């Protein structure tokens, strides 16, 4: 009935999640990384503050995460077809919105760290600037959610 | 007001009348160019040209009353060019 | 066609594709080299792009 | 459209078409269009179908 | 299916049909379309084309 | 003083745009000895202003296109009568049955006799605008029309070049010059401007049907290489009248 | 460049009607007079912008680039000083 | 009726211009401009008017009409 | 009946909603906070009046959210391609305006506000610019929801 | 009758001419803010008058929209191949066009308004110029109304 | 009787038309218009005359414009394949040559403009120049046209 | 009879002739118009005797335009292939070889010009130089005239 | 027995030797063409003795039109694909033998001729070295004129 | 008999062993030639050794020459396809270790070249690593002649 490489879309979809998340949220932290380490030469006070760029990356890998393993969880021999492209929608939605996060994350976590060695008052900029950037991983993981339990 | 726009008034009011009455004249002679412009319906075209020409009517009345807008800003507009 | 006879596809059409394609992509990659060095060509107004 | 020749067996099994159905003996060509699709007394003697074997067979005495 | 714009022994038409010795025969089937099992219905299903 | 006008007056031409550049060119010539006292630093003004005569002068001649081309923005002008087809016109017994499929679907008007009114004595035609094939009759008439008007002018032209090498006392000019030039532009244009007039008169709706491409018989012309094939010919030994003139 | 100006000039004054002037029509008399006013009046803005200023300075130009060059350059030379009389005029 | 009177007529009336507009001019320094400007716009005129009016003559194709159109020309004229 | 692969489109359309806004609402996210980060040395209080270029780039993202969400609702296994395409269409469209919209955001809100930390009438400015940045995502998510309702 | 895939062209129509009217929008509006908002620095007043490009850019997306909306108020599944042809070059043909009119507001946007404020008679010039590149869409419309409705 | 995926060719005619020369058009008023700002600062008197680049730009749009009508009204259901290619020759043609014109255009106006600047006398050398720039857009239209009508 | 599609070889034909002959001629005029107009702010008599570089450069686009012109003329619904072929490899003999001849005029007409002005004897030479350069576009005319009519 | 399509390699052949023959001798003219006119300014008596790079250059423009005059003159409807084929090598093997003595012209050109006004021995050296490159155009001739004649 | 394509693989043989080594040995000429201009001005006397990398680059063509030469006598239309690609194999193997060859020549020449004019006890060091580098040419010769006379 169901057709031979229908499921090949379902996994597309799982390991996308986790492959295009990972890479927002490796882009994420190796922004964020230079960004702290290179300011932490006049501000040893920082260096703890500093990390929620970071943590913030690290949540998009936890989004593609949650998606890769919902996915997963509901993969098997039988699937329609329709199923696994929605699946493939979801890794997809989900992967490349934390693909897009991370490289907002990245870029907002870099400059916003070294402006807030330069003024502390920026670090609740620094916050709002990123829960718009963060949120981009939330709306990916909503659609992903959506697609892969429709 | 300033001079500015009662001249811009002037433009418009000189330029809305002539357009507007030449719309009038071949809304009332029922001139087929003017067909699309009629907002009529495929209703229609029922019984006959009956409400094809109540509309030619409407659209005709329509410019009229735009043009006599047209013509109360052209006599503001020509006792403000003088008064700014 | 109520029989569902098939779309009549011609032979030689590997050669057909295989001419327009590669023709077009020639064309098109001649096209858009030539349209790329002269937009991204040296304008040379040297004597007043420094004052 | 030519109506195409359809072997029946407890249902249809073998469908066959052409836009030109033509051959020749010693050169000398024939067009066996008319002679074969859509004549609802066309002679298939010979043919057999099977789930892993099949043999269309069309016969022309003239 | 299977569908060809010439099963045909000519080679001005594809030389599909082969034969290893000399022969008093020459055949062609324009747009050749053919079936031959799981068919249903008189209708045939969607074909592979030969080119 | 009016070619500039003119040629200006074809690319720009619409009514109304016509009357509104003439209401300011009027009121630029009417208020001038006031508005010769404004400011000299608005350039613009200062340019239009200067041009008050000429812009007067292109706009009256952009009302004549407009007139002619018969349209301000897309609509007819009621100054012109008609040459157009009634639907009891289309219902002589003869094409009722397009009449009939005219209530069903598009149709193309004839232009045949007994149902086209016959010969239009203005410009175009008002039906022209609101039909859906107008471009197509209007461009290849534009066109045509583009093609002769600028040939006359270069004509002008080289006339132009014969008194002014005449008023310097120079013959090697006008014999070497002036002589062959004007005979290479005639003998090219003149075949050309022959043969637009001429498939204006030669051909109707009846003849419509494999009637002869110009531009073709014009290129062919040029190569010296008619092939004795394709298009018809014209018109009778034109074979040997391509051949004299390239 | 006649032919072709003289098209772009027609249809952009089409659409121009088409798309701002045809929503000005209605089917009753005071809804359709009120609309109509202000339709006209973006409209004729609109017109004077892109007709009357950019198709008007186009067709002038080309009008003239075929004096200068493609009528002109047979019989004019164009060489010459300016004469430039000392005037008064010149205050 | 003949197409021959409206050509005859628009002859003429250009015709005049082009010629009877120059007799009519005076002597002064303007002369040449105003007969050059008679001349011109009679020509420009004349050509222009003959070639639209001369293209109308015999069409080879009709105008083609939208359905709501040919449905109205059942009645409005 | 209609082909098996029909949803395939439709899911692509909703991913595609979702993915380019997040790239457009990333991109003018990763501009603005850069914009405002670098700013903010030298003006320390404009940093909060700052934010409005990063909210309308989250914007463009809840754009992409929207028709992501509509699409992935309006799935069946049955889908006729002729509603399948409507969804790729109209995830295209509001992604790739959301995009725009983002690119635009982008680069006006970090020349905006480096801009305006030199200049305080340039905010007034730029508010406008920006909006005609973010109607793009507008002019985007209507298309999207004329496409998905035909 | 017409074809399953036969709307996917209509539907790309109406999709490239939103998306590629947004693009051309987008970039007339980044480098015109990136323009304004350099300049403004030395000219606080020109801010209220140097928003006319970005005003012109906006009105490429407007005629993205206008052919986007009329297309696919024209789609149908029963639409025949013709139609559907029809309106996808119609969608280019404005979408392509307006990137191309888009392209031109942007350049001259940016160095219209930088020269405009090193000398303020450039104001004029700048806006003939801006009406000669926003044509460019105006004319990809008039191609595009022609396509979509023959 | 004809196939379809034949009013597509004719189709790419009108659309290239369009936006080839629109494309030429925009790169051919970009160059000058930037050219005419920053030579305005240092000659504000030459705005008006230096506008001659910008329209002879301007006329490639609208040659793409008359061959996109051209061809567009000659399209219909079932067109015969030959008249479908010669639509996409002249399409390609105008709208190629229309962009190489747009170049030539663009170049010779953004050098031009400025050396006039420098030197008034340059004036008429690049309006020469201009004729053997905007002859190629007259030279795809003359080409479409024989194309469009064979 | 003999094959349909036939057309589009020998239509490409004719774009490609004057598609590529309006690339060389855009080309040559462009590269000579820098070199014409930064030149006359040094020297403003030489503008006049300059222009030729432009001029060839003009006639590399009317032997891509007499190619073109006469293979429209030569093209048939009905063409056999060898006809058809004969006509691409025409077009593209002239077009490309027009292209090249194009280049060569192009910066040869630049740095011919921009010598000439520093020392007046290099006229001739870049007159002969130039010669050579455009012969090119003449040979490539007379392959494509050969196959054309063959 | 003969095929259909069987011009296509022979006439890619023709075209092949004049093009690419044409952009070796127009890049064996540019470089030499540069050369001369930067060089001659300061050496006015090397103008006519400077110019052999260009008609060397030339020449490889001329291997290439026998080869492809050659060919054209040879073609027929339905010529076997052994020609044909044989057609197309000798048109590659000129053309692109053209080429490469036309990079290697331009080069012994540029250099060659540059470097002679400030050493009047070196002209016979650049002579002999550009004989040198001048006969790979004649190597790739000789394997043509094999080829077209097997 | 044998299949209708057969014969091209010999012949894209002929082409490859005639352009590559032209390429090789044309890079090898430029080099040394413009090695041999620089080199000129400061040590005249030298030219004449300094030869010897150009006339090695001009041997390296005749590798390729010899092999084009092969091959092409050995075409027929009844060529069995092991022939066929034997050739290939002749005119690649030959073909790009000619060009090689040449790109060793023309760099080892160039440095030879320049560094024999500073140290005369070079010249000796030059030939012998040129040696070197024309040997890899010859050894593509040895296998070409293998393979078209197998």
């Amino acid at each position: 009935n169901n057709p031979e490489y229908s499921s090949f879309f379902g996994v597309m979809g799982a390991s996308s999640a986790m492959v295009f998340s990972a890479m927002g949220a490796a882009y994420g932290t190796a922004k964020s990384g230079t960004g702290i380490a290179a300011m932490s030469v006049m501000r040893p006070e920082l260096i703890m503050k500093s990390i929620i760029p970071v943590v913030m990356a690290g949540i998009i890998a936890i989004y593609g995460l949650v998606v890769a393993v919902l996915i997963a969880n509901s993969l098997t021999d039988g699937i329609t077809l329709y199923r696994s492209f929605l699946q493939l929608g979801a890794g997809l939605s989900v992967g490349l919105s934390g693909l897009a996060a991370g490289f907002a994350i990245g870029i907002v976590g870099d400059a916003g760290v070294r402006g807030t060695a330069q003024q502390p008052r920026l670090f609740v900029g620094m916050i709002l600037i990123l829960i718009f950037a963060e949120v981009l991983g939330l709306y990916g993981l909503i659609v992903a959610l959506i697609l892969s339990t429709k | 007001c300033g001079p500015k726009l009662a001249a811009c008034g002037i433009v418009l009011s000189a330029w809305g009348v002539i357009m507007l009455i030449m719309l009038g004249i071949f809304f009332n002679v029922h001139s087929a160019v003017l067909i699309e412009d009629v907002p009529f319906t495929e209703k229609d075209f029922e019984n006959g040209p009956q409400n094809i020409y109540n509309l030619y009517e409407q659209v005709s009345y329509n410019c009229f009353i735009a043009a006599g807008l047209y013509l109360l800003l052209g006599g503001f507009s020509f006792c403000q060019v003088r008064l700014n | 066609s109520p029989y569902n006879l098939a779309y009549k596809y011609n032979l030689e059409y590997s050669v057909v594709f295989n001419l327009v394609l590669w023709i077009m992509t020639g064309l098109a990659l001649a096209v858009i080299i030539t349209s790329y060095n002269i937009w991204n060509m040296d304008p040379g107004y040297d004597s007043i792009i420094y004052r | 459209i030519h109506p195409p020749v359809s072997y029946n067996d407890t249902a249809p099994r073998i469908l066959f078409w052409a836009q030109n159905f033509s051959v020749a003996y010693k050169d000398e060509w024939k067009d066996l269009t008319s002679l074969t699709f859509g004549v609802e007394n066309l002679n298939l003697t010979g043919s057999f179908w099977n789930d892993s074997f099949a043999m269309l067979s069309l016969t022309y005495e003239p | 299916s299977f569908h060809c714009e010439y099963v045909s022994s000519l080679s001005k038409k594809g030389s599909l049909l082969v034969t290893n010795v000399p022969s008093l025969w020459q055949m062609t089937l324009h747009n050749f379309q053919i079936q031959a099992f799981n068919v249903t219905g008189e209708q045939f299903s969607y074909a592979s084309d030969c080119a | 003083v009016i070619t500039f006008p003119f040629l200006f007056a074809v690319m720009f031409g619409d009514f109304g745009h016509g009357i509104l550049m003439t209401l300011f060119a009027v009121w630029m010539v009417l208020r001038e000895s006031r508005i010769l006292s404004q400011k000299n630093e608005n350039e613009m003004f200062s340019m239009v202003f200067s041009g008050r005569y000429i812009i007067l002068l292109m706009g009256l001649f952009s009302i004549y296109t407009g007139l002619i081309y018969n349209d301000c923005f897309s609509k007819s002008l009621n100054i012109f009568g008609s040459s157009w087809s009634v639907r009891p016109m289309f219902t002589i017994g003869n094409w009722t049955e397009e009449t009939l499929l005219g209530s069903s679907v598009l149709q193309l008007n004839p232009a045949i006799p007994g149902v086209f009114g016959g010969p239009y004595p203005f410009g175009i035609d008002p039906i022209w605008n609101i039909a859906t094939n107008k471009l197509t009759f209007l461009n290849s008439f534009k066109m045509k029309m583009s093609v002769i008007l600028g040939i006359i002018h270069m004509l002008f032209g080289v006339s132009l070049s014969l008194f002014n090498h005449i008023y310097f006392k120079k013959p090697l000019n006008i014999y070497f010059g002036f002589i062959p030039e004007i005979i290479f532009m005639s003998s090219l244009f003149g075949y050309l401007v022959i043969l637009i007039f001429y498939k204006w008169t030669a051909y109707d709706a009846h003849s419509s049907r494999n009637a002869p491409s110009l531009l073709i018989h014009f290129i062919n012309m040029f190569l010296f290489s008619y092939p004795e094939s394709g298009n018809a010919m014209l018109y009778s030994g034109q074979k040997g009248i391509q051949c004299f003139l390239i | 460049r006649l032919w072709a100006l003289s098209l772009a000039h027609a249809q952009l004054s089409e659409v121009l009607w088409t798309m701002v002037i045809h929503i000005g029509l209605h089917v009753r008399s005071l809804a359709g007079g009120l609309g109509l006013f202000f339709i006209f009046a973006a409209f004729a803005t609109l017109t004077v912008a892109i007709l009357l200023i950019m198709e008007g300075l186009s067709a002038f130009l080309h009008a003239l680039r075929l004096h200068w060059v493609e009528f002109q350059n047979k019989f004019y030379t164009g060489t010459g000083f300016k004469f430039l009389p000392f005037s008064f005029e010149h205050i | 009726h003949s197409f021959a009177l409206p050509v005859i007529i628009f002859t003429t009336f250009w015709g005049l211009i082009g010629i009877a507009g120059p007799w009519f001019v005076p002597k002064g320094p303007n002369r040449g401009v105003i007969i050059t400007m008679l001349v011109a716009t009679a020509v420009c005129c004349y050509l222009f008017w003959l070639i639209a009016i001369l293209a109308q003559l015999n069409p080879l194709f009709g105008p083609q009409l939208k359905n709501e159109t040919i449905w109205y020309v059942r009645f409005l004229w």
